[PDB]
This record gives C-alpha cells, structure tokens and sequence, in this order.
C-alpha cells in the first residue's frame, strides 16, 4: 500500500493507490483505501484489510452521530484523539493498521495514527510499504506555497514513484481534495488519468 | 382498582397504566407528517413560551440520520432519551450491514424498547409518541409509535394535543402525490384547523426529504411564506 | 380478592390474571386457519380504520419461515415481540439441525416463553393468541397458542372477537380434505357468519401452503373473487 | 388472612397457596395407573372437545424414556414444562451413569423442583399432579407427585376430577398380580365408576410395560375391545 | 399484627412466622429416640393410610450414612429436601477429613441452613423437626432440630403430634444404660402411652446402632414381638 | 391517589412524584444567569445564616471546568452529588476527544442521569435544578435542567424561590448584547425585584466569562460596587 | 405505625424493629461478667428444663479461642450463628497477623455484622446480646454487644432477664481488683439477687482467665462450693 | 402520609424519613468544635451512666488520622460504622497521593456515602451527625455533616441535644483567633450554658491541634482546671 | 479446493470443485463447496471444512431472517459487510476460511472475504489452493463482453486447469448462474459433463 496526505493554505489533499496483495500474490487490483468520513474529513487505511475496514465503518458511524448530537462537525484533532483512544485501549490485541486522518476545521490538518494509538500532526505524512519513496519525493519537491493544482500533481507524482519501486503498491491513483468551500471532492478518474499523461508517466 | 401497576390486567384485559401513559402524549404540542410525490415531510408547532428562550434550542424535529427524521410529543425528558436511542440504533444497523435498508426495522427496534417497559414491574412506560419519516430502499416512509410500543405506517398522521382536529382534517383533504410546495400548504392548513377561535399560528418547523436527496430543514424565512 | 397478582392461586385453583390476559385476546379481529387436501391455510379479517393507513402495513399474517406462518390476536405490541421471537427460534433450530422437522416444537418453544411469564412475579403475561400453520416432515400442521402457554393442534380453528361464531360454524360445515379453492370459500363463509346484521366484509388476508411447496400470499385481486 | 403468599404459614402451620395450587389439579380429567403381574399400566380419560381438534395431539400419557411414562393433571402449560423437565432429567442420569437404575430418583428430582417453588417468594407453585410408571432394576414402579412436591409409591392410584370415585373403587376391587388383559378391564371399570348417571365413556388412552420389554401404547382399535 | 413476615419481630421480640412453622411439625406422626447401653435407637409410628400404598415406601427413618440416621416430622416435601441435604453434608465432611468425627457438627450444618431461612425475606422456614441418632468418636449421640434452627442433645426425645405424651412418659420411666431389648420395650410403651382410648398401635419402625457396629433396621417380624 | 410512587402515571398522564421533587427546588435561594455581548454570567443570592459559618464555604456557583460553571437550587446534598457528576462527565469528554466542543452535550449527560431516576422504582428523583453557563465552539451558552431531566437553552433564566419575580422582570427589561458591567447591573436589579418590602440584599456571588477567556469569580469588594 | 420495617425511622428518630429485636434478648437467662485482679470471669445461669436433656450440651459460655470467651442471651439459633462467626473472625485475624492483639477489634467485627442487618431491608436483626471476655496485649477485657450493633467496655455487666437486678446490685457492691475466689462469690451474690422469693439457684457455669494463662471452665463440683 | 419511605417526596418536596433520621441526632449528648489562633478544637460532654462502665471506653472524639478528628452524635452503632469508614477513606487518599491535602474532600466522601442512603429504597439513612476538625494545606478546618449528607464549614458549631443553646451562646460570645487556653474556656462556658438549672457539668473530653503539630487529647486532670 | 466467481452484464457465475483432502489423503471425492444462501446470492467456501460449514448455516439462517423482517433480500454488499464483521470480531480465534459471496441486487457483484474479515469487490475472484491457476486462465481469457454461455465455459475451463496442477483439487465441477430473471440456477451435472466433452477435457 501507499497512501499520502498533504496540507496547503486552505486545502488538504489525500491520495492512495488500489492494490491488495495476500503476500506476493496480487489478489485485487482495485480495492479502496481512501474514504470520506465526515463533511470535511477523510481517512486513508494501510495494514490488515479487515481491521482497517471495521475502523472505517466505526468512524463514519461515530462521526455522523457526533454531528447530529452537536450540530457541528467533530474537530479534526478530536477525530485523531478518538482513534488514539480506540487503538490504545486494545494495544495488546490491536487493530493492525496505519491511518491518516485529514480534514478542515478552522484550519487544515493531517494526522498520522499508529496501531498503538500514537497520533501526530505533521504538514505531510505517508503510510504503507511505499511510504518511504513518497517521503523522498515530498522532501525534495514539496512547498507550503504550492497551489492546489500543483499539489494534486505532486501526490500523483509521489505515488507513481512509489508504485514503481514497491511491489506492494499499484493500480489507479485515487485523489481527494478537501476545501472549506467545496468540501470533500473526490477527483474523477478521467481527470487524474489526464494528469498522469500530462506529467508523462505509467500504470 | 387495576390501574396502579403496569403488570396488572384489568378484568376486561386492559393495561391502564399504559393508557394513562398515553395521556401524557396529549399534552405535547401538535406535529404532523405526510407523504407526497417522491417525498415525505414533517411539520411541528412551536408554542413560543418567552423571549428569553433560545429558539434554535429545543425544537422538536430531530434528524436520526441524514435520510431519517423524527418528531416527538409527550414528556420531553423521555423524548430525548428515545431519540438518542433511535440514533444509536440506526448507527448499529449501519455498522452491521453498511446501510439502513428498511426504516421499518429502526422503528421496530425503538418500539420494542418501549413495549419492554410495559411488561416488567419496577419500570414505568415512556410517556412519548413519535413520528418517523424518511427515505429508504422501499421508498418514502412515514410511521408512528406510542408508549405501548404500537406501530402504524401512515400516508399522513399527527401526534400531540391537536391530533384529532388534524387527522380529521386530513381525512377530508389529503391527496396522494402532491408536489412538495402544495403538501406543505395542505399541512399548514391542517395545523391551523386545530387551533381555537382566531388564534395566531406562529412559525412552525418544517423538514422535508425527496427521493435521491438528503433531508432539508426549512429556515423560518422560507416557512413564513406559507403563513 | 385473588386476582391482583400472577403468582396467586384463588382458592378454587385459578390464576385470574391469566384469564384476564385472555380477555385481551378477544379484542383482536377474527382470524382462522384450516387444514385441507395436502395443505393448510390462514384467513384474517382486515377492519380498515382509515384511508390514511398503509394497507400493506401491519396486516396480521406473518411468515415465520418459508414453510410456516402465523396469525395473532390481542395486544399488537406483544404480538410483534412474539412473532419476532418465533422467527429467531425457528432459525436456531435450523442452525442446530439444518431443518425444522416438527413445527410442534417451534410452537412448544414459543408457548414455553409465554408460560414462563405466568409463573414469576414482576412480569405480566403476553396478551396474545397465535395460530401457527405450515408444512413439515409430518405433514400439514395447524396449532394455536394462548397467553397461558396452552397448545392444541386443530383441523380448523379461530382466534379473535368472532372466534365463537366461527368455531361454531366450522363445527357444522367443516370437511376434511377439500380442495384449496373450496376450503377458502368455506373459510370466507365462516368469517361472514361472525359479523352482525348485513354488515360488509371487506378484503381479508389469505395465505396458503400445500405439500412440496412454499407459502403463497393471495393478493387482494385474487381474494376478491371469493367475496 | 394468610393465604395470599406462598411463603406465609397460617397459625395452624398451613401453606394455603399450596393447597389452592392443589385445587388446580382437580380440574383435569381422570387418569389412573396400576401395577400388575410383572408390569404396570396407565389409563387416562379423553374428554373429546370437538371434531376439529386433532386426537393424536395433546393426549396425556407421555413417554419420559423407553421404559418410563407419565400422566398429568392440572394446568396444561405447567404439565408440559414438567414433563419436558422430567425428560431432560432422565437423560442426565443416563449420561452420568449409563442407565436409570431407580425411577424413584427421577421422580425425586422432579418433586424437588416442584417443592422449590413452594419455598421462595416471587414464584408460584406448579398446578400439576403426575403419575410416573415404568420398570427399573427394582421392578415395576408406580409413583405420584403433587404441587407441594410430595411423593408416594402406589400399587394403584389416580389423579384428576374423578380421583376419589376411582381410588374408592380400587380400594374394594384391586388385586395384586393380575394378568395384563384383566388389569386393563379392572381399570376401565374403575374409570366408568367415576362418571355420573349413564354417561358415555369414550376411548381412553392405555399404555403398558411388562418386565424385560419396552412401553407399548394401545391404539384406539385395541382399546375399544374393553368398552 | 406482626405475624405476616419472617423478618419482623413482634414488640415482645417474637418471630411469629417461625412459631407457626413449628405448628406444621405437630401434624406429623410421633417418633422418638433414646440412648441406651453403648447404643442409640429410633422408633417411629406408621399411620397406615390404605392397602394401596407400598409400605417400604415412604417410611420415616432415613440413614444419613452407615453410622447416622434421622426421623423427621412436619411437611414431607421439606423433610425430604433436608434429609438429602444432610446426606450430602455428611459426605462433604468425609471427603474433607476422611471421617465424621463429631455428629454434632453435621447437625449444626443442617440447623444452620434451617436458621438461614428464618432471617431473610423472600423465603419461608422449613416446616420440619428432625431427630439425629448415631455413633461417633465421642460415643452414642441423640439430637433434635427444629424449624428455627435450634439444637439440643438428648438422652431421650420425641417429635410429632404425640411428643408431649411421650416426653412426659419418658420423664418418669427412662433409665440410662438399659440393654437394647429393654430400651425398645420402654420405647414402645412410651409410644402406646400417646394414643387415645384403646386405639390400636400398628407396626412402627425401629432402627438401632450400638458402638463398634453399623445401623440395623428391624424388619416388621422382629418388631411384632414387642407389640 | 397516584402520587406515592415514581413509576405510576396518574390518569391524566402525570408523574406526581416528579412534580413534588420540583417543589424541593423552590426552597432554594434564587440564582440567575444571562447571556451578554460575547459572554455569559451567573448571579446567586447568599442568604447569610450566621456569623459562625465560613462564607467562602458552601456558596453555590461551582466551576465544572475552566470554561463552564453551574448554580444549583434544591436539596444541597443532591446538588453536590450532581455537580461532582457533571465535573467527572466533562473530564471524560475531554479524555475521549481532547476538548468540550458542545456544552449542550455535557448538560444532556447530566439531564439523562436525572431522568433515569424518574423511570425506575426503588430510587427517588434528584431534588435539584441547575443552571449551566460557559463558552464553547458554538459561543456563549446558558442552560437549565430540572429534576425531571428537562433541558432548555436560555438568554436569561433563574432558579430558586424568587424564580418568578426574576423571570417576570427580565421578560420586561432584558436586552441582548449588553456590555458586561450593565448586564451585571440588570441582573442585580432583577434579583432585588424578587425580595419583599424594603428587605436588604446582601452580597451575592457573581461569575462571568467572555469569549476567548477563562471564568472569573468577582470577589465581594468588586461585587459591592453594584449594590 | 412505623414499627413494621427495619429501614423506617419513626418521627422521633427510632428504629422500632431494632428495639423489639432487643426484647428478644430479655427472654434469655441471666449471665454476667466481671473484671478482677489480673483477670476476668463469666457466670451464667442454667435453668434446668428436664432430666432428659444432656447438661454438657447447650450451656451458654463458649470459647472463641483459648484466651477469649462469650456468653449469649436471646434467640438460641442466632446466638449460635454469631458465636461461630466470632470464632471464624478470630482465626482470620490470627492468620493475617499471627495474634489477636486487641479483642476490641474482634467484637467490632461481630458488632458490624449485627448492625449491617439493621440497615438493609429484606433481613431481620439478630435477636441476641453477647458478652465477650478475655485477655489481650492491653490486659483483661470485658465487652458487650447488642442486636443494634452497639459496643460498650465494662468492669462488670450482665445480659438476660435478670440484667437489671444484677447491674443494680453490682452498682452497689462491685470493687476493682478483687481476688478470683471473691469475685466469683460477689458474682454469685449478684445472680441470687435477681431471682424472686426464696427460689433455688441451681449450679451456674463459671469460666475465668487470668493474665499469662489460658481459660479455665469450673466443673460443677468446684462451682457448688460457692452455693 | 408521605413519611413511610425514604424514596418518596411529600407534595411540598420533603423527604420526611430524612428529617426523622435527623431527630435521632438530637438524642446524642452535646459536642462542639471551634477554630482559634492557628488551631481548632473539639469538646464533648460525657454523661456518666454508671461506675461500672470503663471511662476510656466509648468516649466520642475519634482520631481519623494524626491531623484529623471527629465527634459524632446519634445512633452509636451508625457513628462507629461511619468513623471507621472515614478512617479507611483517609488512608485511601494517602495511598493515592501520599498526603491528605484538603480535608473538605474526606468529609465530602463521607457525606456522599450518607446521601447515597437517602436515595435508594431498601436502605435507611444513617442516624448520625459528625463534626470534623483538623489541619491541612489550607489551614485549620471545621466541618459538620448530617444524615442527609449536608456539609457546612464553620468557625464554631455544635451537635447533639444542646446544640441550640450552644450555637445561640457562641453566636453572641465567639471571637476569631483567641489563644488556645481561652477558646477552651469559652467552649466550656458554651457547654455549661446548655444544661438546665444548677446541674453539674462533669469532665468533658477536649482535643486540640495547632498548625505544624499533631493532635493532643487533654487528659481529665488538665481538663478539670477549666471547670 | 478451487472456487471461482465472475461477473458479467446481468449475471454472476460461481463454480467450485468437490474434493476434500485431510493432507495428501483424498478422504471424499464429492463434497459440496457452492451454496445458495438467498434468492439471488450464493457463497463458495475454501479452508477448514468445519468452520466453512458453520458459516454456511449461519448465513442461510440470518439472510432468510433478514428477508422476512425487511421484505427485501439483503443487498449483496450488506452480506459481505455482515461477514466482514463476524470474522473480524473473532480475528484472534478465527474461522479459517476464504469465502466468495456472489449475487444480484440492482447490479451483479462478487465479493472475496478473508479470515480476518477483509472484504473486497472485484469483477472476478478465485479462492483455494487452485486459485492461482484460475487467475492465470482468467487473466488471459476473460472479457466483460462475454455472454453467459461463454462464461460458463470459461469457468469450467479455469477449474479444469486448476484440477490438473493442484492435487488439493478434483472431482466433478459444480456451476451456478445467478440472474435477475431466473434467479439462482444450479446447472445440472449432465449439462456440465456435456460441455467438458465439447471443450475436449478430462476428470
């Protein structure tokens, strides 16, 4: 797996790829690892597929319930703190996952959460077996000043590198842009394919 | 007499304590719901009590999820506790199957809780009625529920003090498959029907949902245009 | 007096609270079932209450599984809670042995639950009677069940307000092994027998099952041809 | 008075609620059992209620296992629950030791359950008497059991409405060690003795077991030849 | 009044429900026990009720183990449950220490159970008295025990209807250390003393145990030679 | 009558025990809260009882956390136990999510506890009303809560003996968005309004909080300048 | 009235059921204890009931351990259960710390159990008083304990019917630090004081313990020399 | 009437059983505490009952720890059980945090227990008041606590029969920050004030603690110099 | 074991084979690994026979119960989500299985579910020791445009390959075709045998 999350001025961009392996055997080319879990919040999952999925459902549920009881969306830091507690409570029988939780409250935020419930905010983060290659690309090419279209390209690029050097990663790239104005928008396939072509790339 | 304990049948086969619990429902303000063309709506009276109470505080239409809403009438504490139960119950169904396929079953789960408190000694019944309205894989749905745990699906119904004036009025005027804007008018007429002698009808709440969409709560500016 | 608590025998050896629970059953609308040639059927009256109630909402014949159905009469909340129990109990038998061999035992498990609530203080009895009809490895089966937990297998029986008129009428006309189409007529006659003075009989429900097949619910167009 | 609660002794030392429970037993139809030459039998009256009730449905002699049977009289729901308890209790003894050596102990386990419900508040006694008959490593055995949890071993006994007419009649005619065919006649005579004024005795149930063999239920054709 | 609940002291400091429980004990037939030269014995009246009851069925002297026996009087169901408890309690002592050293402690364990049901609401006392007789590492022992949980060790005592006649009679005649054959005679005289006006004394039960030996139950042929 | 048990509805659908529990609230001294420009405040009367009581001992405004406060009126023991529950409930929300986003939910949790004691037998309701005031991600918030478990959000409200005098007075004078120093005056006027006939108003407690800041408790020197 | 339930205060703040429990204590025979020179003793009256009761059976002074004894008065069943509880409680203290340092704490543990049964519904108090006497690391100790759970340490005290005669007499004659032989005489004089009109005082029990030694029970030959 | 059960509000919002519990407190002997210069003290009357009771036995001032003491008044059994609870509660705080920082919280924990028994059926309130006095990180502290669970911090207060005479007298004479020797005199005067008509005041108990030090109990020789 | 599930325009096709081994020892030639569990849903089981069977029964039960309580069939994605939750709840003491769940709601669907409750939808999937040979055949020969008869042949072919190179697989091939029109139809043996002949094959 390769998932990545970056923050900008008034935006958050999340991307994954879609490959699912049971060892070296590519069982599904087209799984889903990026999920919207609130109006302005998304989550990416890496690690054991079963555990990750159970958590996606709990989160969707518990964040929708929060919203109705409070009439505001759960602050992104609160979402991370909630998960911190859930995962830690069961650290010795854990959910075997790596989560990125990204979104917009008063500002933008990306949080990275481990299987023991340690949560940390950074201005970018990546998770999964392909994550070090993304970190390489981001270290070199990321700027806080980047526009949204510059950022969308950046992640497409990063993941496309990760894909080439991680046999655990592959398939079409999913991207989502989260803004205060238009909310969580999942960029449509044909627009992403268009940019892979324009940057000159493969899968 | 046989009306002092929830577990005691009268000789005619009546649970009087349940029937009294039902009298608590009549003290609530009126609310109604009705099905229309590819949609369902709820309307509920707001008896304003004071300048000093916040208005967007306890009003009576509560979303259970994005596609399901409810109005209550009766003891307010018990209404709250049931709505919160209904909400939790909807999320459990969604975590088990990933979607609320039939709303009838959410209502059934709530109604079951309510009935349970009419069979064991040491608890009193919930003094509340509810209306549940929303869209699901069957279509638009409108239900009601009472202290006894009794369910009925309706085309239009009401709950609260003015229930009878309103059910009586819809019995004569209601038509299937109106457009939204007309249903809302017909609703407001029904509601006005229920007040006595040239008494004001201040801004009610209205919420609607139409197939393929999410719930929408009319804001009081939009609601005024029907007064 | 000795009629204030389910755990108290009268001096003649009567549990009056049970007998009163049974009076709750009489307030339900009539329903009947009868065995015929390689099959069994159920018929139940629909007292229509309003244009505004959905008709395919709470009607009284409920499938327990594909080969077993039930009608109830009495408190509707309690009927619901028992039907749902009967359904879960059938599935447990299927998971333990892969098939419901004798329906008598499904009924016995339901009746046991009902009896249990006539022996412990702090609970009231279920105010319901049921009829269970279906096919199993013995053949077609027709049972009834009451608040006391009392079981009987019948060739024909009724439950509800018009029970006596109907059991009285079948006592004179009923014949074993009719064809389906005639059983249904005989049933409809029995039901008509129970109304007073040139009163309308609106569309009842009818469901039937014949050996080797699954249950079928007559739709109201097919049902009309017997009125 | 002191007759409102199972846990309350009267001043003479009486548990009236237990005595009233016993009145429930008298409302059942008569049944009897008697020991004969290397065997024991049970006979029970069938008050036919209607053409419409299945006959091979609830009749009153129930096998507990292949070598032990029981008749009950009293509340039918409670009889059921006790027979099923007896059946489970027999199988537990067989799993612990591979064989039911003394039937007295099966009865004792059932009677103990029944007594237990005459000592704790919040439960009512079982309104049932039972007769247990079968063969074991001691020989043929005949027992009875009542709501209080009281056991007696008999040569002949009865339970039900006509208990006294029957116990009175066997007190005068009963002989030890008859042959099967004569014991059955003597039994039928006893039963007839208990009816009032030239009233019909329709087909009873008869079941017998003789040492070395399994239980056999007479079918109504064989039973007729004694009427 | 203060006699309706086991947990309620009267103003004079009386538990009336316990005293009434004691009245249940008086309805049982008389039984007595007495110590003699290196032994102890029990005698109990058999009021024969009918030809049709098996005699070697419920008679009242029960071995608790090979060296300890008990007679009871009062409610028969409760006697049974207490004898079976006593038996289990003896085996527990034997598994913990390999031998019942002091019988006083077996009695104490039973009496404790009995007392426990005179302190908590929601249970009624056991309506039974017992006599315990046997040999242990102290010598021959004779005890009694009542519904209240009260213990006394005796040289001779009785329980049942004719208690007072018998305790009165032994108060005058009883001598320590008689031989077995004379103690048994003295006992029978005591028992005869308690009947009114030239009334028959049919065969009682007698059981005895002497130091170094096991219990022996006199068979009715041997018992006759004392009538 | 129907006013002896919390679980018993009257025939008009009333829980009298709850309404009586509410009468306990009226015996407390008056307290009020009101929203103003970017803030909220609480004021509470101090009926001084004696020179010998420490003043900075039990006064009635309690911080729940740094941004949320409460005043109570009613039974003091129960007030204490609820404030301490409210405090623990706030910290739980903070450990689960790292911040108290909506105060409505803290109040809801407390009101739920209070309602729970109006549905089960064997517990009595809390005889307390509370006011909750603080700032959260929505803005300044003012709530009240009663023995029944009933919530309302207010712009201004009172609790205690002088509730009506004070709610009546604010109904006429209260204006939204005053500055702090004027809101406090208006409050003191309202409070003075509630005393009878030229009776002294000794130093009340005042606490306030404005958006962006923490709670501040006026010390009695600052408070005097408004008398 | 307010005397029917242990949990109910009268309007003057009285637990009448406790007070009545105390009246049970007065029906026991008198017993006394007194401190003397480096020792403490107990004396208890033996009202002989019959030649037929064993004397060395239930007498009232019971060793709790080798250095601690107790007398009881009141219901004998409850006394027993409390003495056995006191014995077990002493051993627990010895297993935890290897020695009973302060007897006050053994008494406190027993008294706590007794008080516990005067605060919860569904249990009745123990109808017993006790005196505890023994030596410990503080010195010789004499305590009493009542149904309410009330402790006092005494120089001399009594319990039972003749309490007041005896406490009155010691109030006038008792001296600290007598020798053993004289304390025992003074005690016997006190006891005699409590009987009416030239009534016999048969052999009481006497037990004593002096610092550095173990308890010793006077045998009735030694006891006679003081009569 | 509404005064038979702790869980029942009167119509004016009163828990009468609690108020009656309070009447138990008035039967205790008087005790008082007061703050002085860098210290706090307690004084309690000793109504001597008999030469025969040990004096250094149950006297009423009990150390909770080395820096905290308590006096009680009311039922002595319940006082004991609460003091022992207070003591355990203090040690828990010390084991969690290594020091008792605020005594208010020890009292709060005890008062909470007391309140808890005024909300659940099936328990009675503790019939006790307490005074708590000691030094902590805030300074010297003086509290009281009643059956209801009600706390107040005082400069001086009293509990017991003569409460009112004493609180009335200190209301007129008490001055802050006396020296120890004068506070003790003022106290003794207050106490004398409460007796009627030239009645003796025998040796009370006095205990005091001053900042930086441990508690000290005046021995009766030192106490006499203030009489 | 070899089981396979494929989707087409308005159809779902599932096939298994029938061999059951306890190690290298062929204990039964003729077990059953394809089951109908609703009107338009089927399930294939691979893995521990006991666990797989207990699940088949639960599913039959709980889907029949759903249908009566809701008067509609449980959506196929719901069936997969149900199983996801069941298997995950007990991930540390698991059902040792690999399930395919295939059927028709508004469209057709095949879901693959692992022993930890990870569920994924693909347009085809195979499970069991013979699965990689099926994946080889399918990769080469599968088209979305295939007609139903073309598909039935394709799976018969796939499994017949798997049978030849997996000693864990063998026996007669079961096939079921699930359409909105005719529902779950299990194709009769003699019709399958006929097609094995016509494609020119063995077992």
């Amino acid at each position: 797996t390769t998932t990545v999350g970056i923050t900008l001025k008034d935006a958050v961009i999340m991307a994954t790829e879609r490959r699912v392996t049971m060892e070296n055997f590519i069982m599904h080319k087209n799984g889903k690892k990026l999920f919207q879990i609130d109006t302005y919040t998304g989550m990416t999952i890496a690690g054991l597929v079963g555990d990750a999925q159970v958590l996606v459902r709990y989160m969707k549920a518990e964040l929708e319930l929060y919203r109705l009881q409070r009439r505001v969306n759960m602050p992104i830091e609160a979402v991370a703190t909630l998960l911190s507690n859930m995962l830690n409570q069961v650290k010795y029988m854990p959910y075997m996952v790596q989560l990125l939780v990204g979104g917009i409250d008063t500002a933008p935020h990306v949080f990275s959460i481990d299987a023991a419930g340690g949560s940390v905010e950074d201005i970018y983060a990546s998770t999964g077996s392909g994550s070090p290659f993304v970190y390489g690309v981001l270290e070199s090419q990321y700027s806080e000043k980047m526009t949204v279209d510059e950022g969308v390209d950046l992640v497409i690029r990063a993941i496309s590198a990760a894909k080439q050097r991680d046999s655990a990663s592959g398939g079409m790239i999913d991207v989502a842009v989260i803004t205060r104005k238009d909310g969580y928008v999942q960029l449509p396939t044909d627009q992403i394919e268009s940019r892979i072509r324009k940057l000159g790339l493969i899968l | 007499a046989y009306d002092r304990a929830i577990t005691v049948f009268s000789p005619d086969g009546r649970l009087f304590q349940v029937e009294y619990a039902r009298e608590a429902v009549k003290k609530g303000s009126t609310a109604l719901g009705m099905k229309f063309a590819n949609g369902v709506l709820l309307i509920s009276d707001k008896k304003v009590r004071s300048r000093l109470i916040e208005q967007n505080s306890i009003e009576k239409i509560q979303l259970i999820d994005d596609y399901v809403a409810a109005v209550t009438s009766g003891l307010v504490a018990d209404a709250r506790v049931l709505v919160d139960f209904a909400r939790i119950s909807a999320q459990q169904e969604k975590v088990t199957y990933g979607s609320l396929v039939n709303i009838e079953n959410l209502v059934k789960r709530v109604a079951d809780q309510m009935q349970q408190y009419t069979q064991y000694g040491g608890v009193r019944p919930y003094g509340v009625s509810l209306i549940f309205a929303g869209i699901d894989q069957i279509g638009p749905r409108l239900f009601d529920c009472d202290p006894a745990g009794t369910i009925n699906e309706y085309k239009a119904t009401a709950i609260g003090s003015g229930k009878d004036a309103v059910v009586s009025f819809l019995e004569r005027e209601y038509k299937e498959n109106l457009p939204e804007k007309e249903a809302v008018t017909l609703g407001i007429k029904a509601l006005k029907s229920s007040l006595e002698e040239g008494e004001e009808l201040k801004a009610p709440e209205i919420a609607s949902i139409t197939v393929g969409n999410k719930y929408r709560i009319y804001d009081q500016e939009e609601v005024k245009k029907f007064l």
